[PDB]
RNA sequence: GAGUUUGACUGGGGCGGUACACCUGUCAAACGGUAACGCAGGUGUCCUAAGGCGAGCUCAGGGAGGACAGAAACCUCCCGUGGAGCAGAAGGGCAAAAGCUCGCUUGAUCUUGAUUUUCAGUACGAAUACAGACCGUGAAAGCGGGGCCUCACGAUCCUUCUGACCUUUUGGGUUUUAAGCAGGAGGUGUCAGAAAAGUUACCACAGGGAUAACUGGCUUGUGGCGGCCAAGCGUUCAUAGCGACGUCGCUUUUUGAUCCUUCGAUGUCGGCUCUUCCUAUCAUUGUGAAGCAGAAUUCACCAAGCGUUGGAUUGUUCAC
RNA sequence: UCUGCCCAGUGCUCUGAAUGUCAAAGUGAAGAAAUUCAAUGAAGCGCGGGUAAACGGCGGGAGUAACUAUGACUCUCUUA
RNA sequence: GCCUAGUGGGCCACUUUUGGUAAGCAGAACUGGCGCUGCGGGAUGAACCGAACGCCGGGUUAAGGCGCCCGAUGCCGACG
RNA sequence: GUCGUCCGACCUGGGUAUAGGGGCGAAAGACUAAUCGAACCAUCUAGUAGCUGGUUCCCUCCAAAGUUUCCCUCAGGAUAGCUGGCGCUCUCCGCAGUUUUAUCCGGUAAAGCGAAUGAUUAGAGGUCUUGGGGCCG
RNA sequence: ACCAGGAUGGCCUAGUGGUUAAGGCGUUGGACUUAAGAUCCAAUGGACAUGUGUCCGCGUCGGUUUUCGAACCCCA
């Protein structure tokens, strides 16, 4: 997925 | 600035203060054959590109004046040079400036 | 660095502007020069108009950068900004030698035109 | 606008007047520091109180305007429109600043001049006023109120004093008699037996 | 097509700026030293004199006079501790001067060492006393080896120039050359001195909570809420309800400020669902006060027990 | 169904002894020679044309019509 | 006198002190601490107060305390 | 499950050709043996790391630094300072994070503005040293 | 907010090194014409945006104000 950008 | 072409002052040679003609020292032409323009370019032929550096950063407006100061005894003729300050114009036996003149 | 050979090249596009500026300045003042009828006068005059304030606008950005910090050697910006200077003097001399009138108050306080030949 | 007083309240910073170190800075609030009759003479007002502070403390021209204006329509009110003389003696010098902040942080922060404020010691006379004897509780309640507008403790003290005077209200008027205080407008001029003779007997003659 | 580079400081980094080499006043807490992207400023120049000596004067400003002439042109007298000038920034210094005007000049020359300043007690730069010459100037005492002082600048390698009946130019000798020795310059301002453009959302590695983007913590400018004082509003009437000019607070449901925890990972907006808590109470219970006649509506108290909805648009919180 | 305007810039291309710069080799001279000086002088840069279905680009401020607006109109600055 | 490791991220407090509205904020001076350090006390606690430490017995203290937790007022404590 | 296409730039087996800064691409930096913004294997190679992690027995004695200056220096060095060890030269006059007696030094706190500079509030007393005006000329 | 600029006749623009106030349009007066434009002969005007410093002297150079336009305000 990803996470804090 | 403004310095005049003729100074007395001392000569190494002649031991004592003497009448000096005063001329701008020029930067004179690089030899091929100093040890250093050799080795240079013994280094630089081939390959490899450059070998010393190129300077760029430039920062100085201005170069110190040197002059050369040269004996007029036709006897010693001797040549020295003094540096002055630095300054971005210079002249050599331009004008003595005048006091109390009116302007135009 | 990359900022100063950008200015660099600026100043030697603007350099190169001034050149063709002064000619086509003394191209169009010889013109003037051999100029036949009136209409000629007024028309070359007009295209000096055109050329003199368009090298005015280039001495303009001259003089900003002579007057930055940035530049070391100076000769070819003085130079330059000299001979623009010298355009815009020799054309307020024609400009005031062709738009004073015969008989308006500079030419009834003192008409001369010593015409050097003459 | 501005910031409420309790930013400024306390005399943390040294002090900064406007000078040719400090410029842009916008005129203080207060402007006028003497109401009521200043043209009345040194023996119409006797009686003088004061407004003293009792802290170490900054008080804004906001403030110092705000009083004034309190005290003024008091006594305007009570001793009439002209019965009194009240003289604000604190003029505010001291400038504050501001770090306005609409980002640059704490980057430069130092600020630009955001407005002026008198500095006052424990037992500096805020706000004076002289007046006829009988106002005496007029002068009581128009520091009162005038309290209010204040930061911090003030205390409302009767001077010993005659008016706007350095001499004591006690002895101020043989000595005028003696001819040791010549009054001169507002207050008075000191004559001691120091000068040359010509003065002495042009004062009496 | 190849190889490489693409400064640093920095209340994250980038943009901006230069606090990167220097100088003044301050900070700076009365020896000295002392920090911040602290404050107000300046520097990379200028001078054949604005260097040096001697002599003569005295400046800024003010008063009073005198044809044109007036506010201001010039002549004169008086007062004049400097309020002028000394190239500049500022500070210090200076009156038969260090200022202004003349006269003569070139100590702004050559050569060792020592010292101060920054300092490691190193260099450079700048400076200080000396000494050895050779000069200038003055009647002489003296003074001068740049500028009244505090600033105005530059290593090695290379180049260039100057100096000596100089050294070497390697088997010997001669001559050109070349290399040395000594003294200036050509310059590195990132100023103890690499030769250097970007982009990466296709990205990679070593690390960092020394360092940003959430929550949390300190703070509360700003946001929000509430007081005190009472000039005024309210036909009157300060205070039913308000409330200017001022001033004191609270709260962390606003944005900031900071960078303490986390970068060998604490899943980053909304909405749906579901539980509970707070009160600064919209409604409902009980009340008090109104410029509360009734009705309606305000303001206030105990009070959070129980409620506070269905939708169009928008991802929205918010909004309508 | 049309495909407007701009060759000033940056590219591309054309022209070349009338030519500013121009390396090596070659040529002239001085010297003992290394060497130095000079004359000549290629392509390319400069110079001059052409090209936008090449890359690309294609303005500002005022006054002005029997209410008021608006601005067909005028003025001016200005570019390729 | 020689050789020399480690260090060259610091942080806190009285008083002085700069920027900032302020900050358990940023920056200096002086001295003392913490870091490097346990112990008694401040319930708890890097830094506050007392005091610095070999392994023990007796005694005594400091700063703190003495209703009960919890050693010590369980004094016929004083004045409000 | 629902779907795109299913006579044509269709689907498919075998053979063959192109190989790593190369191929091949109806173009997504896609594919090239589960590997692609440069494959895989071995070697150079134990590549370098101012950066993380770890670093092995006891007792005794001494005991820090986060500061100076310079550095493409700011997570690092050099240098001084602090430290330890090894001593050594003497002692068994000298010195001191201290006072006293002398003697100089300073411009901070405070204070001042009827003192210079700068800022600034209010009246008062004067005249012509000027001006603005009413009124008599 | 930061950087870079720009403020001059009524409008639109010039203008230095420091001494000259410039041009176009407009306005005004007279000619031409029956008259008006066009055309011809002439004339005036400038808070040089402000104050300060430099200089003998500034619109011009240098710092501070007051109105304006241009570029940038990024990574989460
Ligand atoms: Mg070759
Ligand atoms: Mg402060
Ligand atoms: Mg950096
Ligand atoms: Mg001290
Ligand atoms: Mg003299
Ligand atoms: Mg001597
Ligand atoms: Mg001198
Ligand atoms: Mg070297
Ligand atoms: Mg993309
Ligand atoms: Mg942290
Ligand atoms: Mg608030
Ligand atoms: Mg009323
Ligand atoms: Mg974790
Ligand atoms: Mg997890
Ligand atoms: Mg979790
Ligand atoms: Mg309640
Ligand atoms: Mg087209
Ligand atoms: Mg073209
Ligand atoms: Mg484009
Ligand atoms: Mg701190
Ligand atoms: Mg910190
Ligand atoms: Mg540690
Ligand atoms: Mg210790
Ligand atoms: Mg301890
Ligand atoms: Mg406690
Ligand atoms: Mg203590
Ligand atoms: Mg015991
Ligand atoms: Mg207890
Ligand atoms: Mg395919
Ligand atoms: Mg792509
Ligand atoms: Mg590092
Ligand atoms: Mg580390
Ligand atoms: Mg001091
Ligand atoms: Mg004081
Ligand atoms: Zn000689």
């Amino acid at each position: 997925s990803g996470l804090l950008l | 600035v403004n310095v005049p072409k003729t100074r007395r002052t001392f000569c190494k040679k002649c031991g004592k203060h003497q009448p000096h003609k005063v001329t701008q020292y020029k930067k004179g032409k690089d030899s091929l054959y100093a040890q250093g323009k050799r080795r240079y370019d013994r280094k630089q032929s081939g390959y490899g590109g450059q070998t010393k550096p190129i300077f760029r950063k430039k920062a100085k407006t201005t170069k110190k004046i040197v002059l050369r100061l040269e004996c007029v005894e036709p006897n010693c003729r001797s040549k020295r040079m003094l540096a002055i300050k630095r300054c971005k114009h210079f002249e050599l036996g331009g004008d003595k400036k005048r006091k109390g003149q009116v302007i135009q | 660095m990359a900022d100063k050979r950008k200015l660099q090249g600026e100043i030697d596009r603007c350099l190169k502007k001034v050149s063709e500026g002064v000619e086509q300045f003394e191209d169009i003042w010889q013109k003037l020069h051999n100029a036949a009828n009136a209409n000629q006068k007024e028309k070359y005059e007009a295209d000096l108009k055109k050329e003199i304030k368009k090298l005015q606008r280039l001495r303009d950005q001259i003089k900003t950068w002579v007057a930055s910090n940035e530049i070391k050697d100076k000769r070819q910006l003085i130079d330059n900004r000299k001979l623009i200077e010298t355009q815009m003097e020799r054309f307020k001399v024609v400009e005031r030698e062709t738009k004073t009138k015969a008989y308006s108050k500079e030419g009834l306080g003192l008409a001369q035109k010593v015409d050097p030949a003459q | 606008g501005r910031r409420p007083a309790r930013c400024y309240r306390y005399c943390k910073n040294k002090p900064y007047p406007k000078s040719r170190f400090c410029r842009g800075v916008p005129d203080a609030k207060i402007r006028i520091f003497d109401l009521g009759r200043k043209k009345a003479k040194v023996d119409e007002f006797p009686l003088c109180g004061h407004m003293v502070s009792d802290e170490y403390e900054q008080l804004s021209s906001e403030a110092l305007e705000a009083a004034r204006i309190c005290a003024n329509k008091y006594m305007v009110k009570s001793c009439g429109k002209d019965g009194f003389h009240i003289r604000v003696r604190l003029h505010p010098f001291h400038v504050i600043r501001i770090n306005k902040m609409l980002q640059t942080g704490m980057r430069g922060a130092f600020g630009k001049p955001q407005g002026t404020v008198a500095r006052v010691h424990i037992g500096q006379v805020i706000m004076s006023i002289r007046t006829k004897l009988q106002n005496k509780e007029h002068v009581v309640e128009a520091l009162r109120r005038a309290k209010f507008k204040f930061p911090g403790r003030q205390k409302i003290h009767i001077s010993k004093k005659w008016g706007f005077t350095k001499f004591n209200a006690d002895e101020f008027e043989d000595m005028v008699a003696e001819k040791r205080l010549i009054p001169d407008g507002c207050g008075v001029k000191y004559i001691p037996n120091r000068g040359p003779l010509d003065k002495w007997r042009a004062l009496h003659s």
